[PDB]
């Protein structure tokens, strides 16, 4: 909506301060189609717009609009860091690692261009997407898999690369769990929803469930594990994974609703119901 | 391919076929060519192919190619079945131009197809080249007159 | 053998006219110690360099091969053996190369004192070693020495250009760097002005405006240069043109005014109003170009039309007969023209009147007829004036050809097609690429079915050698882009000719069949006719070694149908197979087979054995491992293209010989250079293909590490 507003302040200088918004707007805003007008009411020169021009070549087919950005990269950001740059070196390690992140992926979407079809290519990719788990596993999964993980295919690739990113979303701040489980609890796939089509994932349904104490609903989970206990409890691949999040929230769901009760007499059936949660 | 291979048999049910396959719209892969839907059926000719390719996969813009001409100069290139009605049944916009700058009037005028001003005065001097050749200057540059005497009738 | 038999076969000469028994037997002598200024054990070229090269001090030759080997001597001691810019090189060029050049023999001015022009190795120790050591030869040379060395003029002039590409790329390498750049110019300019060598002083100021324009400055120094611009303008008064030969004097300054010079401005109006006349004046063939340089570069539109108007006041009026050494002179590029031609360079076309391209279109149906009785066509300046432009539509630009298309046809000429291909693309109608293109010239026609085997098929009028037509009739059917032509008309009135247009002889017209037939053709979908005929045609390539160098040329159809391949050999296959143990017998060259079809080779899957006949060439190496030293020379290159096919065979590891062929790629991991290490990549290219190097993760770790 920005977008007359934010050219209404541009002109030379103010597309800088159309910079961080929509270069995230350009890929941010679903399309990349904003990159038509952006590349060129922003910069052709930066380090930025020239890893951003190569796309165009994944989103048509002619390599050269990737091409001299490997090369381009491979000197963009030797360069950017050479002097001091170390791992735990704090200044490293996190941004200079994203613009190196830049030039180690122009290989990579150019491999579900160059390999086809059925091949290792899906267990290559879950490779590329197992070996990318590396250095480590955080926060910025997303400037990164914002643009990355537009792969060929979203969470109907692989709902469990996410939303165990929205476990880090789930587990971060909820600007990081909400936004994300406003179009992830869209799965991608699948009224409001129903309690068979959502049998679709029991984890996305853990991915709205934990949600469900962030949603405060405690008497809907509790609805949800109760519709866990008699009708995936009754469905006795997804079967195996179900007893490690089924008994799981027979306590961590049963948990924080056990809170006014605790001692003596207040666990008593709450015994199992207790009983399964472990035993 | 295993889809862009029935662009080249424009057949319209193995194109409601490679359907329940559901490939990208305008072939997935567009050929580095560009040839696209269209530009690759219009740069082979087939309209039954430019029907149920509008229907399928009317998309966005489209493109260039690497060619600089979209599709509607391909579709002059082997002279699109109705593509004078079907360029006008989709807004194509209008300008659009091969790679001088020229809108394919000031290409097809250099044809001197008189046609490729007959469709094209169909869509209605003011086309200019690398170097503000007008249409009139790239039709008396080929000395193409079936177009220059139909660029007097335009004046 | 003890490069030295090689390098005495060049030494001494070892004939009249080697250099080629020097370029082969410092090219085969080189190219085998393999290695740089860091063979002293070099002592072995390299005094057999200092011994070469005084049989290059005393001979030189007269011919130059002791001086171009001289020049192939110390061109593989500047750059090939590399520690050489200033201990044995400034020691032995000046050692070698100024003790050969007081005198010199022929030319050994630009053979050894412009090599000492492209050494470009110190510009300030070549500013006291070749310019304290050439300001002394310059300077008892700028005047000869003893009247033998009557060649220091000559070696002036060469060497004078040459030091002025040392006051240019060594003292640009400095661009400040002062020759004396005002001073010595007034000498130089006063003491080869005179009748010696008078166009190589030139060079040497037009290196000291664009080498005093590079020491920009333009302002205070080419006007401090401007007397000796405005001595040398003057020399016309100062020197008559009869006393002190003044041509190349009035060919520097008219050259640099026109580059740059505070003065061209300034002088149009000055040295136009001197050389308007010095051209028209005697007609001289040095005052067609004290004109032609001046108003090369005096074009901007200032510099009226009083620039324009006398280069077509000698061109009417002067008689054309003036290209005069006399009146007639082999009807040619007439020389007003060899002027206005950079002046026409520089003006679009449909702008001067289209009438002043046109006086000298009357003079080229004249001049078509013209050399008729001398080359019979030379048309080369036509076509630099026809750049330009092309104007009009084609009110003229439908006709300023029907005749041009006439002009390189009838008696015996072509190379006009090297310069008429173009202008034939600037065109927006195509129109006479698509004319020129049906005449093919001789029998070769469109319109085709039976009788293509004449090509005896030749026209007469100064009748033919058919050896100029062997190279002046395929430089019609060299040229092309395959546009358009037929099959039986192109690839069968060509697969009448390119069969025997090649055998007799080599490759003069078949480096455009496989080429413009792949580019032409292919699909080609049935044709019975195409199908075992592109199989009789592909079984000339099984003696492609009808000369084992332009095997080269099947080694580049290796490096060209590598697309055409497969939908033609699932057809072959038995001979293919046998064009197959032909990769398996040849490539023969690039040390000794199976390199330039290497990945050319494995797309023939969904075949044979292809797994096997690769399987056995594989271990057959393994056991050749060369380093197994068993490889004395190329196996290592084979072991390793070989190996380098193997990243490309990409697909079996006969896994019990993929881990024992690494067993030696990790042995072979030590010693020597940039081989073995190609060699894990090119296996590891089809990873350990397992998830994972099964136990090579450590044994890479500590190989890398």
């Amino acid at each position: 909506k920005l977008a007359s507003e934010k050219w209404g302040t541009a002109k030379p200088e103010v597309k800088k301060a159309m910079a961080p918004l929509a270069a995230g707007a350009a890929w941010g805003l679903e399309q990349w189609d904003e990159i038509a007008q952006y590349t060129s009411v922003m910069k052709s020169q930066s380090p930025d717009k020239e890893f951003y021009d190569a796309i165009l070549c994944l989103h048509r087919n002619n390599f050269k609009k990737a091409e001299v950005h490997i090369f381009n990269a491979r000197d963009l950001l030797v360069t950017e860091l050479s002097a001091l740059v170390n791992e735990s070196y704090n200044r490293a390690y996190n941004v200079v690692v994203r613009a190196q992140i830049i030039a180690e992926l122009e290989e990579i979407i150019k491999y579900k261009k160059l390999p086809q079809n059925s091949d290792k290519r899906l267990t290559m990719r879950e490779t590329w997407n197992t070996r990318l788990l590396g250095c480590q596993k955080n926060i910025d999964v997303w400037q990164r898999i914002l643009r990355v993980r537009s792969l060929v295919i979203k969470p109907k690739e692989d709902a469990q690369v996410r939303i165990k990113f929205a476990n880090l979303c789930r587990k971060s701040g909820r600007m990081a769990l909400a936004k994300k489980v406003l179009n992830t609890l869209l799965e991608e796939t699948d009224d409001p929803d129903h309690p068979n089509t959502a049998k679709a994932s029991p984890p996305v349904v853990y991915a709205q469930l934990k949600y469900l104490w962030a949603t405060g609903l405690q008497d809907e989970a509790l609805k949800q594990l109760i519709n866990f206990t008699s009708r995936m409890a009754h469905d006795l691949v997804e079967d195996y994974t179900k007893l490690l999040a089924r008994c799981f929230l027979k306590q961590g769901e049963w948990r924080v609703c056990l809170q006014p009760k605790w001692r003596l007499s207040n666990p008593d059936s709450i015994l199992g119901s207790y009983l399964l949660a472990t035993h | 391919s295993s889809l862009h291979y029935a662009s080249y048999h424009g057949r319209y049910l193995i194109c409601v076929y490679l359907i329940q396959l559901g490939h990208d719209k305008h072939e997935l892969i567009k050929t580095f060519k560009g040839n696209t839907c269209v530009h690759l059926a219009l740069m082979k000719g087939h309209e039954q192919t430019l029907h149920l390719l509008l229907q399928q996969f009317p998309r966005f813009i489209n493109h260039r190619g690497e060619n600089g001409r979209a599709p509607i100069h391909i579709a002059c290139m082997n002279d699109y079945y109705q593509c004078l009605s079907l360029l006008i049944g989709v807004g194509a916009d209008l300008w659009v131009m091969d790679t001088n700058g020229d809108t394919p009037l000031h290409v097809c005028l250099e044809y001197g197809s008189i046609s490729c001003m007959k469709m094209l005065l169909n869509e209605g001097d003011n086309v200019r080249d690398k170097g503000n050749w007008k249409p009139i200057d790239v039709a008396q540059t080929f000395e193409v007159g079936n177009i220059y005497s139909k660029v007097l009738k335009e004046v | 053998t003890t490069f030295s038999t090689l390098n005495l076969i060049f030494d001494k000469l070892k004939s009249d006219v080697p250099q080629e028994r020097a370029s082969g037997a410092n090219e085969l002598s080189t190219t085998l110690t393999s290695l740089a200024r860091e063979v002293s054990a070099e002592q072995f070229q390299r005094f057999s360099n200092s011994l070469n090269n005084k049989i290059f001090e005393l001979i030189h030759g007269f011919t130059s091969s002791e001086k171009i080997g001289g020049i192939l001597a110390v061109d593989t001691l500047i750059s090939f053996y590399l520690s050489t810019e200033e201990l044995p090189n400034q020691t032995s060029r000046l050692a070698n190369y100024l003790r050969v050049l007081i005198p010199s023999s022929d030319i050994e001015v630009m053979r050894l004192a412009a090599n000492t022009l492209g050494r470009l190795t110190v510009p300030g120790g070549t500013l006291t070693s070749d310019f304290v050591e050439f300001e002394v030869r310059t300077c008892i040379d700028w005047l000869t020495l003893t009247a033998d060395n009557n060649s220091s003029s000559s070696k002036l002039e060469y060497r004078r250009h040459a030091a002025l590409l040392i006051i240019k790329a060594l003292a640009d390498n400095s661009p400040y760097l002062l020759y004396p750049y005002v001073n010595s110019i007034l000498d130089n300019i006063w003491v080869p002005l005179r009748d010696a060598k008078l166009i190589i002083r030139l060079d040497a100021a037009v290196a000291l405006g664009k080498c005093l324009t590079i020491i920009q400055d333009r302002d205070p120094a080419l006007g401090k240069q401007w007397f000796q611009r405005l001595f040398q303008g003057c020399t016309h008064g100062l020197s008559l043109n009869t006393n002190d030969s003044v041509h190349a004097t009035l060919l520097v300054f008219r050259e640099l005014l026109s580059l740059k010079a505070p003065y061209l401005r300034d002088k149009y109006d000055d040295i136009y109003k001197s050389t308007m006349k010095y051209k028209e004046y005697k007609f001289d063939v040095i005052r067609r170009e004290v004109y032609a340089i001046l108003p090369l570069l005096a074009a901007f539109d200032p510099a009226i039309f009083t620039k324009k108007y006398l280069d077509r006041i000698m061109v009417h009026y002067l008689r054309y007969l003036k290209n005069i050494d006399m009146n007639a002179a082999n009807n040619s590029d007439k020389p007003f023209i060899l002027v206005s031609i950079g002046d026409i360079a520089f003006e679009v076309g449909s702008s001067i009147s289209p009438y002043m391209t046109l006086i000298l279109d009357n003079i080229r149906e004249g001049l078509r007829t013209k050399f008729k009785v001398r080359k019979q066509f030379e048309k080369d300046l036509f076509y630099c004036i026809g750049k330009l432009a092309c104007a009009l539509g084609p009110a003229f630009a439908k006709h300023l050809n029907k005749d041009l298309l006439n002009l390189m046809l009838n008696c015996p000429m072509s190379d006009h097609m090297q310069e008429t291909l173009m202008i034939l693309n600037e065109k927006i109608p195509s129109l006479e690429s698509t004319v020129n293109s049906r005449i093919l010239n001789l029998l070769s026609i469109s319109l085709s079915g039976e009788k293509f085997i004449q090509s005896n098929q030749y026209d007469f009028n100064n009748q033919f050698s058919i050896e100029k037509a062997r190279k002046s009739r395929n430089q019609s059917f060299m040229k092309k882009t395959g546009e358009s032509n037929d099959d039986i008309t192109d690839a069968q009135i060509l697969i009448q000719c390119f069969k025997m247009l090649q055998l007799i002889h080599h490759q003069y017209s078949l480096t455009e069949f496989v080429r413009l037939i792949t580019i032409s053709y292919i699909e080609h979908e049935d044709s019975s006719v195409r199908k075992l005929a592109a199989l009789t045609s592909c079984d000339l390539f099984i003696k492609d070694d009808i000369c084992k160098q332009t095997s080269v040329h099947a080694l580049h159809s290796v490096s060209e149908v590598l697309s055409k391949l497969l939908m033609i050999a699932i057809t072959d296959p038995v001979a293919e197979i046998r064009l197959e143990i032909l990769q398996h017998l040849g490539s023969n060259f690039d040390p000794q087979l199976a390199q330039p079809d290497n990945l050319r080779l494995l797309f023939m899957a969904l075949n044979d054995e292809i797994f096997g006949i690769q399987l056995e060439a594989i271990k057959i190496i393994g056991r050749l491992s060369s380093v197994n030293p068993a490889y004395v020379v190329p196996s290592l290159r084979k072991t390793l293209l070989e190996l380098l096919t193997q990243l490309k065979f990409s697909n079996m590891p006969k896994k019990k010989e993929e881990s024992a062929t690494l067993l030696c790629t990790l042995i072979n991991s030590s010693d020597e250079v940039a081989k073995p290490y190609i060699d894990p990549i090119l296996d590891v290219i089809l990873p350990k293909c397992q998830d994972a190097s099964s136990a090579v993760a450590s044994t890479a770790l500590k190989v890398l590490g």
